[PDB]
Protein backbone atom coordinates (compact mmCIF):
# COMPACT_ATOMS: atom_id res chain seq x y z
CA UNK A 1 0.00 0.00 0.00
CA UNK A 2 1.82 3.12 -1.47
CA UNK A 3 0.87 5.87 1.57
CA UNK A 4 2.48 9.41 2.23
CA UNK A 5 4.91 7.71 4.08
CA UNK A 6 6.47 5.50 1.02
CA UNK A 7 10.02 5.65 0.08
CA UNK A 8 10.28 5.20 -3.74
CA UNK A 9 13.52 3.13 -4.25
CA UNK A 10 14.58 4.61 -6.86
CA UNK A 11 11.64 6.71 -7.75
CA UNK A 12 9.57 9.42 -6.82
CA UNK A 13 6.10 9.78 -5.90
CA UNK A 14 3.17 11.46 -7.42
CA UNK A 15 0.15 12.34 -6.49
CA UNK A 16 -3.39 11.63 -8.29
CA UNK A 17 -7.42 12.27 -7.29
CA UNK A 18 -7.39 9.34 -5.74
CA UNK A 19 -4.74 7.55 -4.98
CA UNK A 20 -0.53 7.70 -4.87
CA UNK A 21 1.93 5.92 -6.79
CA UNK A 22 5.93 5.69 -7.52
CA UNK A 23 7.36 6.61 -10.69
CA UNK A 24 10.34 4.98 -11.76
CA UNK A 25 13.53 7.55 -12.45
CA UNK A 26 15.36 7.00 -15.68
CA UNK A 27 14.84 4.19 -17.91
CA UNK A 28 14.03 1.98 -14.74
CA UNK A 29 10.47 -0.27 -14.07
CA UNK A 30 8.78 -1.69 -11.35
CA UNK A 31 9.25 -4.46 -9.28
CA UNK A 32 7.09 -3.95 -6.38
CA UNK A 33 4.71 -0.81 -5.30
CA UNK A 34 7.80 0.73 -4.20
CA UNK A 35 11.05 -0.35 -6.24
CA UNK A 36 12.60 0.24 -9.34
CA UNK A 37 15.31 -1.25 -11.52
CA UNK A 38 16.61 -1.73 -14.44
CA UNK A 39 14.91 -4.19 -17.02
CA UNK A 40 16.58 -6.41 -19.55
CA UNK A 41 15.87 -6.75 -23.35
CA UNK A 42 16.03 -10.72 -23.24
CA UNK A 43 14.69 -13.35 -21.36
CA UNK A 44 17.51 -16.60 -20.79
CA UNK A 45 18.63 -18.76 -18.40
CA UNK A 46 20.82 -16.12 -16.69
CA UNK A 47 18.23 -13.47 -16.96
CA UNK A 48 15.46 -15.71 -15.48
CA UNK A 49 13.14 -14.40 -13.30
CA UNK A 50 15.04 -11.22 -13.83
CA UNK A 51 12.43 -7.83 -14.27
CA UNK A 52 11.35 -7.45 -17.83
CA UNK A 53 9.17 -4.39 -17.22
CA UNK A 54 6.16 -3.19 -14.93
CA UNK A 55 5.10 -6.40 -12.65
CA UNK A 56 6.89 -8.37 -15.07
CA UNK A 57 9.83 -10.78 -14.96
CA UNK A 58 11.22 -13.61 -17.67
CA UNK A 59 10.65 -21.50 -23.07
CA UNK A 60 11.20 -17.75 -21.91
CA UNK A 61 8.59 -14.99 -21.99
CA UNK A 62 7.82 -11.73 -20.30
CA UNK A 63 4.73 -12.60 -18.17
CA UNK A 64 3.09 -10.16 -15.80
CA UNK A 65 2.75 -11.19 -12.20
CA UNK A 66 -0.01 -12.99 -10.37
CA UNK A 67 -3.14 -10.41 -10.76
CA UNK A 68 -2.09 -8.55 -13.68
CA UNK A 69 -3.02 -8.61 -17.16
CA UNK A 70 -0.95 -8.05 -21.05
CA UNK A 71 -3.45 -5.18 -21.99
CA UNK A 72 -1.45 -3.07 -25.29
CA UNK A 73 1.54 -4.67 -23.93
CA UNK A 74 1.38 -3.46 -20.59
CA UNK A 75 0.74 -5.19 -17.12
CA UNK A 76 -2.42 -3.46 -15.73
CA UNK A 77 -4.38 -5.29 -12.50
CA UNK A 78 -6.63 -7.44 -13.27
CA UNK A 79 -9.86 -5.78 -12.39
CA UNK A 80 -8.70 -2.78 -14.67
CA UNK A 81 -8.75 -5.35 -17.83
CA UNK A 82 -12.53 -3.70 -19.35
CA UNK A 83 -12.18 -0.34 -17.35
CA UNK A 84 -11.51 3.01 -19.24
CA UNK A 85 -11.08 6.24 -17.13
CA UNK A 86 -10.19 9.00 -19.70
CA UNK A 87 -8.76 11.90 -17.64
CA UNK A 88 -7.14 9.42 -15.42
CA UNK A 89 -5.93 5.76 -14.66
CA UNK A 90 -7.84 2.52 -13.10
CA UNK A 91 -6.60 1.56 -9.63
CA UNK A 92 -7.82 -0.92 -7.32
CA UNK A 93 -10.55 0.49 -4.32
CA UNK A 94 -8.11 -0.19 -1.62
CA UNK A 95 -11.93 0.89 0.38
CA UNK A 96 -13.57 -2.26 -1.54
CA UNK A 97 -12.71 -5.95 -0.73
CA UNK A 98 -13.12 -3.44 -7.53
CA UNK A 99 -11.52 -1.22 -10.38
CA UNK A 100 -12.17 2.62 -10.11
CA UNK A 101 -11.04 6.00 -11.72
CA UNK A 102 -8.07 8.08 -10.40
CA UNK A 103 -7.58 10.91 -12.27
CA UNK A 104 -5.72 13.76 -13.32
CA UNK A 105 -5.22 17.06 -10.69
CA UNK A 106 -8.54 19.26 -11.83
CA UNK A 107 -10.82 16.29 -12.37
CA UNK A 108 -12.82 13.97 -10.21
CA UNK A 109 -14.97 11.03 -10.75
CA UNK A 110 -18.22 12.20 -11.76
CA UNK A 111 -21.51 10.19 -9.77
CA UNK A 112 -23.34 11.68 -12.65
CA UNK A 113 -21.13 10.13 -14.96
CA UNK A 114 -20.33 6.52 -14.08
CA UNK A 115 -17.36 7.90 -11.80
CA UNK A 116 -15.69 8.94 -14.66
CA UNK A 117 -12.90 10.94 -14.78
CA UNK A 118 -15.68 14.04 -16.17
CA UNK A 119 -15.97 16.25 -13.07
CA UNK A 120 -14.21 19.40 -11.88
CA UNK A 121 -12.57 18.81 -8.52
CA UNK A 122 -9.93 20.29 -6.55
CA UNK A 123 -7.63 17.83 -4.88
CA UNK A 124 -5.24 18.83 -1.23
CA UNK A 125 -1.96 17.66 -2.38
CA UNK A 126 -0.89 15.36 0.55
CA UNK A 127 3.18 15.23 -0.46
CA UNK A 128 5.95 15.59 2.05
CA UNK A 129 8.40 17.29 0.44
CA UNK A 130 11.42 16.03 2.45
CA UNK A 131 14.38 17.60 0.23
CA UNK A 132 15.10 21.11 0.74
CA UNK A 133 14.09 23.98 -1.48
CA UNK A 134 11.09 21.72 -2.56
CA UNK A 135 7.83 21.90 -2.29
CA UNK A 136 4.49 20.17 -3.55
CA UNK A 137 4.21 21.31 -7.78
CA UNK A 138 1.13 20.53 -9.89
CA UNK A 139 2.41 19.06 -13.38
CA UNK A 140 0.29 17.25 -16.31
CA UNK A 141 -2.28 16.31 -14.12
CA UNK A 142 -0.21 15.08 -11.16
CA UNK A 143 1.43 16.48 -8.30
CA UNK A 144 5.01 16.10 -7.72
CA UNK A 145 7.99 17.26 -5.53
CA UNK A 146 9.93 19.84 -7.27
CA UNK A 147 12.41 22.92 -6.51
CA UNK A 148 10.69 25.75 -5.14
CA UNK A 149 9.98 29.12 -6.96
CA UNK A 150 13.60 29.42 -6.49
CA UNK A 151 15.41 26.85 -7.37
CA UNK A 152 16.37 24.04 -9.74
CA UNK A 153 17.81 21.16 -11.11
CA UNK A 154 21.75 17.18 -8.98
CA UNK A 155 19.73 19.13 -6.01
CA UNK A 156 17.10 22.22 -6.02
CA UNK A 157 19.70 25.41 -6.29
CA UNK B 1 -13.32 24.50 -20.67
CA UNK B 2 -9.33 24.58 -21.22
CA UNK B 3 -10.15 26.68 -24.44
CA UNK B 4 -7.59 28.89 -25.98
CA UNK B 5 -8.12 32.05 -27.94
CA UNK B 6 -5.65 33.53 -30.04
CA UNK B 7 -4.73 36.79 -31.54
CA UNK B 8 -6.07 38.44 -34.80
CA UNK B 9 -4.15 37.73 -38.04
CA UNK B 10 -0.89 39.71 -38.75
CA UNK B 11 0.84 41.48 -41.56
CA UNK B 12 4.44 41.85 -41.85
CA UNK B 13 6.79 42.62 -44.33
CA UNK B 14 10.40 40.70 -44.83
CA UNK B 15 12.32 40.31 -42.44
CA UNK B 16 10.16 41.88 -39.70
CA UNK B 17 9.09 40.16 -37.13
CA UNK B 18 5.82 39.15 -35.63
CA UNK B 19 4.20 38.40 -31.88
CA UNK B 20 1.47 36.20 -31.50
CA UNK B 21 -0.28 35.71 -28.30
CA UNK B 22 -2.68 32.66 -27.04
CA UNK B 23 -4.77 33.27 -23.86
CA UNK B 24 -5.73 29.92 -22.22
CA UNK B 25 -8.03 29.99 -19.93
CA UNK B 26 -10.28 26.97 -18.08
CA UNK B 27 -7.30 25.44 -16.10
CA UNK B 28 -4.38 25.67 -14.42
CA UNK B 29 -2.20 27.59 -16.45
CA UNK B 30 1.09 26.80 -14.99
CA UNK B 31 0.64 23.14 -14.74
CA UNK B 32 1.22 22.20 -18.96
CA UNK B 33 3.13 23.35 -21.87
CA UNK B 34 2.52 24.71 -25.48
CA UNK B 35 3.69 23.82 -28.57
CA UNK B 36 3.02 26.21 -31.63
CA UNK B 37 2.28 24.49 -35.23
CA UNK B 38 1.89 26.67 -38.79
CA UNK B 39 0.46 24.98 -41.80
CA UNK B 40 1.43 26.88 -45.16
CA UNK B 41 -1.40 27.61 -47.65
CA UNK B 42 -3.25 23.63 -48.99
CA UNK B 43 0.01 22.00 -47.08
CA UNK B 44 -0.06 19.93 -44.27
CA UNK B 45 0.74 20.84 -40.27
CA UNK B 46 4.52 21.59 -39.43
CA UNK B 47 5.76 21.42 -35.73
CA UNK B 48 7.46 25.00 -34.86
CA UNK B 49 8.21 24.34 -30.68
CA UNK B 50 7.36 23.26 -27.54
CA UNK B 51 7.78 25.90 -24.25
CA UNK B 52 6.55 24.92 -20.92
CA UNK B 53 4.50 27.05 -19.12
CA UNK B 54 5.71 24.96 -15.88
CA UNK B 55 9.28 24.93 -16.06
CA UNK B 56 10.11 27.65 -19.14
CA UNK B 57 11.80 24.73 -20.65
CA UNK B 58 11.84 25.90 -24.50
CA UNK B 59 13.04 23.92 -27.48
CA UNK B 60 12.57 24.75 -31.33
CA UNK B 61 13.07 22.67 -34.53
CA UNK B 62 16.33 22.41 -35.75
CA UNK B 63 15.05 23.81 -39.00
CA UNK B 64 13.46 26.62 -37.73
CA UNK B 65 16.02 26.61 -35.01
CA UNK B 66 17.74 30.36 -35.59
CA UNK B 67 14.62 32.63 -35.83
CA UNK B 68 11.79 31.46 -33.38
CA UNK B 69 11.52 32.85 -29.65
CA UNK B 70 8.74 31.58 -27.07
CA UNK B 71 7.74 33.13 -23.80
CA UNK B 72 5.05 32.70 -21.25
CA UNK B 73 3.65 35.10 -19.03
CA UNK B 74 2.01 33.67 -16.20
CA UNK B 75 0.35 37.11 -14.37
CA UNK B 76 -1.48 37.21 -17.94
CA UNK B 77 -2.53 33.79 -18.64
CA UNK B 78 -0.69 33.91 -22.63
CA UNK B 79 1.84 32.05 -24.45
CA UNK B 80 3.87 33.99 -27.25
CA UNK B 81 5.85 33.55 -30.18
CA UNK B 82 7.88 35.79 -32.12
CA UNK B 83 8.82 34.83 -35.28
CA UNK B 84 12.30 36.83 -36.64
CA UNK B 85 13.37 37.19 -40.33
CA UNK B 86 10.29 36.26 -41.91
CA UNK B 87 10.90 34.98 -45.04
CA UNK B 88 8.30 34.44 -48.08
CA UNK B 89 7.43 30.97 -47.55
CA UNK B 90 6.80 31.82 -43.74
CA UNK B 91 2.89 32.87 -45.02
CA UNK B 92 1.11 30.36 -42.98
CA UNK B 93 -1.98 29.91 -40.47
CA UNK B 94 -0.38 29.44 -37.00
CA UNK B 95 -2.24 27.53 -34.41
CA UNK B 96 -2.00 26.94 -30.71
CA UNK B 97 -1.77 23.85 -28.65
CA UNK B 98 -1.50 22.53 -25.08
CA UNK B 99 1.49 20.15 -24.64
CA UNK B 100 3.49 18.41 -21.84
CA UNK B 101 4.78 20.65 -18.88
CA UNK B 102 8.18 18.34 -18.47
CA UNK B 103 9.85 17.28 -21.67
CA UNK B 104 11.47 14.44 -19.59
CA UNK B 105 8.61 12.01 -17.93
CA UNK B 106 5.49 11.14 -18.90
CA UNK B 107 2.29 10.82 -16.63
CA UNK B 108 -0.88 10.39 -17.66
CA UNK B 109 -1.40 13.74 -19.29
CA UNK B 110 -1.25 13.55 -23.52
CA UNK B 111 -0.34 16.92 -25.02
CA UNK B 112 -2.05 18.06 -28.31
CA UNK B 113 -5.27 17.54 -27.06
CA UNK B 114 -7.05 21.31 -27.22
CA UNK B 115 -5.86 23.52 -30.47
CA UNK B 116 -6.90 27.28 -30.57
CA UNK B 117 -8.46 29.07 -33.27
CA UNK B 118 -5.34 29.54 -35.29
CA UNK B 119 -4.07 32.98 -36.50
CA UNK B 120 -3.30 33.76 -40.19
CA UNK B 121 0.40 35.92 -40.66
CA UNK B 122 0.75 37.04 -44.14
CA UNK B 123 4.79 38.28 -45.19
CA UNK B 124 4.67 40.46 -48.45
CA UNK B 125 6.62 43.97 -49.23
CA UNK B 126 3.03 44.42 -50.81
CA UNK B 127 0.59 47.63 -49.71
CA UNK B 128 -2.89 47.93 -49.24
CA UNK B 129 -4.68 47.88 -52.94
CA UNK B 130 -7.62 47.62 -53.73
CA UNK B 131 -8.24 44.85 -57.02
CA UNK B 132 -8.92 45.70 -60.78
CA UNK B 133 -11.97 43.81 -62.41
CA UNK B 134 -11.90 42.84 -65.70
CA UNK B 135 -14.78 40.61 -67.75
CA UNK B 136 -14.11 37.36 -68.64
CA UNK B 137 -16.82 37.74 -71.79
CA UNK B 138 -17.72 34.23 -73.72
CA UNK B 139 -17.62 33.32 -76.95
CA UNK B 140 -26.49 25.14 -75.23
CA UNK B 141 -24.24 26.58 -72.21
CA UNK B 142 -22.01 29.62 -72.09
CA UNK B 143 -19.72 30.60 -69.35
CA UNK B 144 -18.55 33.72 -68.04
CA UNK B 145 -17.51 35.83 -65.12
CA UNK B 146 -14.52 38.32 -63.98
CA UNK B 147 -11.17 38.69 -63.13
CA UNK B 148 -10.15 40.27 -60.02
CA UNK B 149 -6.52 40.87 -59.84
CA UNK B 150 -3.69 42.56 -58.14
CA UNK B 151 -5.30 43.45 -54.47
CA UNK B 152 -3.48 42.64 -51.12
CA UNK B 153 -4.08 42.11 -48.79
CA UNK B 154 -6.95 39.21 -48.59
CA UNK B 155 -9.99 38.53 -48.88
CA UNK B 156 -12.74 40.25 -51.38
CA UNK B 157 -16.02 38.86 -51.70
CA UNK B 158 -18.32 38.25 -54.52
CA UNK B 159 -21.64 37.93 -55.35
CA UNK B 160 -23.79 37.91 -58.80
CA UNK B 161 -26.61 39.92 -58.97
CA UNK B 162 -26.31 41.39 -55.45
CA UNK B 163 -26.47 37.71 -54.46
CA UNK B 164 -29.61 37.01 -57.00
CA UNK B 165 -27.37 34.79 -59.25
CA UNK B 166 -25.67 31.60 -57.23
CA UNK B 167 -25.80 28.36 -58.96
CA UNK B 168 -23.30 27.74 -60.81
CA UNK B 169 -20.98 30.73 -59.36
CA UNK B 170 -17.70 29.17 -58.51
CA UNK B 171 -15.27 31.97 -56.65
CA UNK B 172 -11.79 30.47 -57.33
CA UNK B 173 -9.18 30.89 -54.17
CA UNK B 174 -6.87 33.43 -54.34
CA UNK B 175 -3.93 32.65 -55.21
CA UNK B 176 -0.09 34.81 -54.55
CA UNK B 177 1.50 36.13 -58.10
CA UNK B 178 5.42 36.68 -58.18
CA UNK B 179 4.63 40.70 -57.39
CA UNK B 180 3.40 39.39 -53.99
CA UNK B 181 0.01 40.66 -54.82
CA UNK B 182 -3.38 38.02 -54.95
CA UNK B 183 -5.21 37.51 -57.92
CA UNK B 184 -8.59 35.81 -58.00
CA UNK B 185 -11.37 34.66 -60.02
CA UNK B 186 -14.92 34.20 -59.93
CA UNK B 187 -17.12 32.34 -62.89
CA UNK B 188 -20.82 31.32 -63.58
CA UNK B 189 -22.72 29.36 -66.38
CA UNK B 190 -26.04 30.60 -67.52
CA UNK B 191 -27.52 28.99 -70.68
CA UNK B 192 -25.84 30.54 -73.42
CA UNK B 193 -28.48 31.53 -76.58
CA UNK B 194 -31.02 31.54 -73.85
CA UNK B 195 -29.24 34.84 -71.59
CA UNK B 196 -28.53 37.45 -74.53
CA UNK B 197 -30.47 40.61 -72.77
CA UNK B 198 -29.54 39.86 -68.78
CA UNK B 199 -27.36 41.99 -67.62
CA UNK B 200 -24.49 40.37 -65.28
CA UNK B 201 -22.36 42.41 -62.78
CA UNK B 202 -18.96 41.46 -61.11
CA UNK B 203 -20.42 43.06 -57.83
CA UNK B 204 -17.31 42.81 -55.85
CA UNK B 205 -16.63 44.03 -52.32
CA UNK B 206 -13.40 44.54 -50.49
CA UNK B 207 -11.58 49.60 -49.23
CA UNK B 208 -13.08 48.70 -52.65
CA UNK B 209 -16.56 48.42 -53.68
CA UNK B 210 -16.65 47.67 -57.38
CA UNK B 211 -19.57 46.06 -59.53
CA UNK B 212 -18.77 45.61 -63.50
CA UNK B 213 -21.29 44.84 -66.42
CA UNK B 214 -20.01 41.63 -67.97
CA UNK B 215 -21.63 41.70 -71.45
CA UNK B 216 -20.36 39.91 -74.83
CA UNK C 1 13.30 12.42 -36.79
CA UNK C 2 10.47 10.18 -37.35
CA UNK C 3 8.89 10.08 -40.58
CA UNK C 4 4.93 9.68 -41.16
CA UNK C 5 3.13 8.04 -43.75
CA UNK C 6 -0.02 8.53 -44.42
CA UNK C 7 -2.34 6.61 -47.38
CA UNK C 8 -3.71 6.87 -49.33
CA UNK C 9 -3.27 11.21 -50.04
CA UNK C 10 -6.97 11.58 -51.40
CA UNK C 11 -9.63 9.06 -50.07
CA UNK C 12 -13.08 9.19 -52.33
CA UNK C 13 -15.52 7.91 -49.66
CA UNK C 14 -19.15 7.30 -50.24
CA UNK C 15 -21.95 8.64 -47.50
CA UNK C 16 -22.55 5.62 -45.17
CA UNK C 17 -19.58 3.14 -46.33
CA UNK C 18 -16.65 2.35 -43.99
CA UNK C 19 -13.25 4.15 -44.54
CA UNK C 20 -9.97 3.69 -43.24
CA UNK C 21 -6.67 5.80 -43.30
CA UNK C 22 -3.77 4.44 -43.08
CA UNK C 23 -0.52 5.72 -40.78
CA UNK C 24 3.21 4.54 -41.17
CA UNK C 25 5.93 5.52 -39.56
CA UNK C 26 9.87 5.41 -39.91
CA UNK C 27 10.23 3.91 -36.69
CA UNK C 28 8.44 2.29 -33.86
CA UNK C 29 6.23 3.93 -31.71
CA UNK C 30 6.60 2.11 -28.90
CA UNK C 31 7.84 4.08 -25.97
CA UNK C 32 9.98 3.41 -23.01
CA UNK C 33 7.30 2.84 -20.91
CA UNK C 34 4.69 0.43 -23.08
CA UNK C 35 2.92 2.51 -24.79
CA UNK C 36 2.39 3.84 -28.70
CA UNK C 37 1.04 7.84 -28.42
CA UNK C 38 -0.33 7.85 -32.06
CA UNK C 39 -2.71 10.42 -32.37
CA UNK C 40 -5.06 11.11 -34.47
CA UNK C 41 -6.62 14.69 -35.51
CA UNK C 42 -9.48 15.41 -37.63
CA UNK C 43 -9.05 19.21 -39.52
CA UNK C 44 -12.13 20.86 -41.25
CA UNK C 45 -12.00 22.99 -44.06
CA UNK C 46 -10.92 26.54 -42.88
CA UNK C 47 -10.85 25.49 -39.34
CA UNK C 48 -8.40 24.04 -36.58
CA UNK C 49 -7.30 20.46 -35.84
CA UNK C 50 -9.13 18.41 -33.32
CA UNK C 51 -7.88 15.80 -31.71
CA UNK C 52 -10.30 12.39 -32.48
CA UNK C 53 -7.87 9.54 -31.28
CA UNK C 54 -5.57 9.65 -28.29
CA UNK C 55 -2.81 7.32 -27.32
CA UNK C 56 -3.22 3.81 -29.35
CA UNK C 57 -7.36 3.62 -29.43
CA UNK C 58 -8.76 5.94 -27.02
CA UNK C 59 -10.90 8.19 -27.86
CA UNK C 60 -11.10 11.93 -26.76
CA UNK C 61 -14.21 13.22 -25.50
CA UNK C 62 -17.03 14.51 -28.01
CA UNK C 63 -15.91 12.02 -30.31
CA UNK C 64 -18.69 9.93 -32.05
CA UNK C 65 -18.52 5.99 -31.80
CA UNK C 66 -18.02 5.63 -35.69
CA UNK C 67 -14.07 7.15 -35.35
CA UNK C 68 -12.36 3.97 -34.22
CA UNK C 69 -8.54 3.38 -34.02
CA UNK C 70 -5.88 0.23 -34.05
CA UNK C 71 -2.49 -0.66 -35.04
CA UNK C 72 0.70 -1.35 -33.67
CA UNK C 73 4.64 -0.71 -33.72
CA UNK C 74 4.60 1.05 -36.78
CA UNK C 75 1.77 0.50 -38.89
CA UNK C 76 -1.94 1.98 -38.01
CA UNK C 77 -5.45 2.43 -38.80
CA UNK C 78 -8.32 4.99 -38.65
CA UNK C 79 -11.50 3.51 -39.39
CA UNK C 80 -14.81 5.36 -40.29
CA UNK C 81 -18.10 2.58 -39.55
CA UNK C 82 -20.65 5.02 -41.19
CA UNK C 83 -19.08 8.01 -42.68
CA UNK C 84 -21.32 11.37 -42.08
CA UNK C 85 -21.04 14.70 -44.24
CA UNK C 86 -19.35 16.69 -41.77
CA UNK C 87 -16.75 13.65 -41.52
CA UNK C 88 -14.98 15.52 -44.97
CA UNK C 89 -11.42 16.73 -44.66
CA UNK C 90 -8.16 16.66 -43.87
CA UNK C 91 -6.84 13.84 -41.28
CA UNK C 92 -3.40 13.63 -39.96
CA UNK C 93 -1.81 11.47 -37.75
CA UNK C 94 0.72 12.45 -35.34
CA UNK C 95 3.42 10.63 -32.70
CA UNK C 96 4.63 11.68 -29.90
CA UNK C 97 6.83 8.56 -28.88
CA UNK C 98 9.89 10.51 -30.04
CA UNK C 99 10.53 13.85 -29.79
CA UNK C 100 10.32 15.86 -31.55
CA UNK C 101 6.62 15.30 -32.69
CA UNK C 102 5.86 14.78 -36.15
CA UNK C 103 2.62 15.11 -38.28
CA UNK C 104 1.82 12.77 -41.34
CA UNK C 105 1.50 14.18 -44.35
CA UNK C 106 -2.23 14.17 -44.39
CA UNK C 107 -5.56 12.47 -46.07
CA UNK C 108 -7.62 14.37 -47.58
CA UNK C 109 -11.01 12.88 -47.37
CA UNK C 110 -13.77 13.69 -50.80
CA UNK C 111 -17.08 12.63 -51.74
CA UNK C 112 -16.81 9.32 -54.31
CA UNK C 113 -19.27 10.26 -57.62
CA UNK C 114 -19.61 9.18 -61.32
CA UNK C 115 -16.76 10.71 -63.82
CA UNK C 116 -17.64 13.78 -65.30
CA UNK C 117 -15.56 15.29 -68.18
CA UNK C 118 -14.81 19.04 -67.62
CA UNK C 119 -16.48 21.70 -69.49
CA UNK C 120 -13.05 23.78 -70.98
CA UNK C 121 -13.45 27.28 -71.73
CA UNK C 122 -11.23 30.11 -72.61
CA UNK C 123 -11.01 33.83 -72.05
CA UNK C 124 -8.80 36.31 -73.81
CA UNK C 125 -7.71 39.12 -71.56
CA UNK C 126 -9.89 42.22 -71.54
CA UNK C 127 -9.13 45.49 -73.53
CA UNK C 128 -9.02 47.03 -70.02
CA UNK C 129 -6.04 45.19 -68.62
CA UNK C 130 -4.35 45.55 -72.13
CA UNK C 131 -3.94 49.21 -71.63
CA UNK C 132 -2.01 48.93 -68.50
CA UNK C 133 0.75 46.56 -69.67
CA UNK C 134 -0.55 43.10 -68.80
CA UNK C 135 -2.15 40.53 -70.70
CA UNK C 136 -4.32 37.37 -68.23
CA UNK C 137 -5.44 35.01 -70.19
CA UNK C 138 -7.77 32.58 -67.96
CA UNK C 139 -8.57 28.88 -68.80
CA UNK C 140 -11.83 27.60 -66.90
CA UNK C 141 -12.58 23.40 -66.01
CA UNK C 142 -15.60 23.20 -64.80
CA UNK C 143 -17.15 20.80 -63.14
CA UNK C 144 -15.12 17.08 -63.26
CA UNK C 145 -14.17 14.59 -61.26
CA UNK C 146 -11.69 13.61 -60.26
CA UNK C 147 -9.97 16.22 -59.11
CA UNK C 148 -6.83 15.51 -60.45
CA UNK C 149 -6.18 17.34 -63.85
CA UNK C 150 -3.58 18.40 -66.04
CA UNK C 151 -3.51 21.58 -67.73
CA UNK C 152 -0.50 22.85 -70.14
CA UNK C 153 -0.97 26.47 -71.54
CA UNK C 154 0.83 26.68 -75.56
CA UNK C 155 1.90 30.21 -77.40
CA UNK C 156 2.29 29.55 -80.56
CA UNK C 157 2.84 25.76 -80.06
CA UNK C 158 5.70 26.67 -77.16
CA UNK C 159 4.99 25.06 -73.87
CA UNK C 160 4.21 27.69 -71.37
CA UNK C 161 6.01 27.45 -67.65
CA UNK C 162 6.96 29.51 -64.61
CA UNK C 163 4.05 32.22 -65.58
CA UNK C 164 0.58 30.32 -65.29
CA UNK C 165 -0.67 29.51 -61.52
CA UNK C 166 -3.61 27.71 -60.63
CA UNK C 167 -6.35 27.10 -58.26
CA UNK C 168 -8.89 25.14 -57.49
CA UNK C 169 -12.47 25.00 -56.31
CA UNK C 170 -13.26 22.97 -52.96
CA UNK C 171 -15.71 19.56 -53.68
CA UNK C 172 -19.13 21.66 -54.23
CA UNK C 173 -21.97 20.29 -51.46
CA UNK C 174 -24.51 20.23 -54.34
CA UNK C 175 -23.04 18.29 -57.73
CA UNK C 176 -19.38 16.97 -55.43
CA UNK C 177 -17.58 18.39 -58.17
CA UNK C 178 -14.42 20.23 -58.94
CA UNK C 179 -13.34 23.28 -61.42
CA UNK C 180 -9.97 24.83 -62.18
CA UNK C 181 -9.10 28.36 -62.71
CA UNK C 182 -5.32 28.65 -64.54
CA UNK C 183 -4.58 32.41 -65.00
CA UNK C 184 -1.35 32.96 -67.57
CA UNK C 185 0.56 36.53 -67.15
CA UNK C 186 2.41 37.81 -69.87
CA UNK C 187 4.05 41.32 -70.83
CA UNK C 188 2.21 43.35 -73.19
CA UNK C 189 4.83 42.99 -75.45
CA UNK C 190 5.49 39.77 -74.67
CA UNK C 191 1.61 39.68 -75.24
CA UNK C 192 1.92 41.28 -78.65
CA UNK C 193 4.70 38.97 -80.16
CA UNK C 194 2.29 36.18 -80.60
CA UNK C 195 -0.87 34.84 -82.10
CA UNK C 196 -2.44 31.70 -80.71
CA UNK C 197 -3.35 30.94 -77.67
CA UNK C 198 -4.21 27.53 -76.26
CA UNK C 199 -5.43 25.55 -73.39
CA UNK C 200 -4.41 21.80 -73.18
CA UNK C 201 -6.70 19.91 -70.81
CA UNK C 202 -5.71 16.24 -69.69
CA UNK C 203 -8.48 14.47 -67.73
CA UNK C 204 -10.17 11.15 -67.21
CA UNK C 205 -13.37 11.97 -68.76
CA UNK C 206 -11.50 12.77 -71.62
CA UNK C 207 -10.47 10.04 -73.95
CA UNK C 208 -8.00 12.68 -75.86
CA UNK C 209 -6.69 16.02 -74.21
CA UNK C 210 -8.87 18.98 -75.36
CA UNK C 211 -7.79 22.25 -76.76
CA UNK C 212 -8.81 25.53 -76.65
CA UNK C 213 -7.36 28.00 -78.46
CA UNK C 214 -7.75 31.86 -80.04
CA UNK C 215 -6.59 34.04 -81.90
CA UNK C 216 -5.38 37.68 -81.05
CA UNK C 217 -7.74 39.53 -82.94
Amino acid sequence: KVTVDTVCKRGFLIQMSGHLECKCENDLVLVNEETCEEKVLKCDEKTVNKPCGDFSKCSYACKCNLGYDMVNNVCIPNECKQVTCGNGKCILDTSNPTGVCSCNIGKVPNVQDQNKCSKDGETKCSLKCLKEQETCKAVDGIYKCDCKDGFIISICT
Amino acid sequence: QVQLVQSGAEVKKPGASVKVSCRASGYIFTSYGFSWVRQAPGQGLEWMGWISAYNGNTDYSQKLQGRVTMTTDTSTNTVYMELRTLQSDDTAVYYCARDRGDRLYYYYYYGMDVWGQGTTVTVSSASTKGPSVFPLAPSGTAALGCLVKDYFPEPVTVSWNSGALTSGVHTFPAVLQSSGLYSLSSVVTVPSSSLGTQTYICNVNHPSNTKVDKKV
Amino acid sequence: DVVMTQSPLSLPVTLGQPASISCRSSQSLVYSDGNTYLNWFQQGPGQSPRRLIYKVSNRDSGVPDRFSGSGSGTDFTLKISRVEAEDVGVYYCMQATHWPLTFGGGTKVEIKRTVAAPSVFIFPPSDEQLKSGTASVVCLLNNFYPREAKVQWKVDNALQSGNSQESVTEQDSKDSTYSLSSTLTLSKADYEKHKVYACEVTHQGLSSPVTKSFNRG
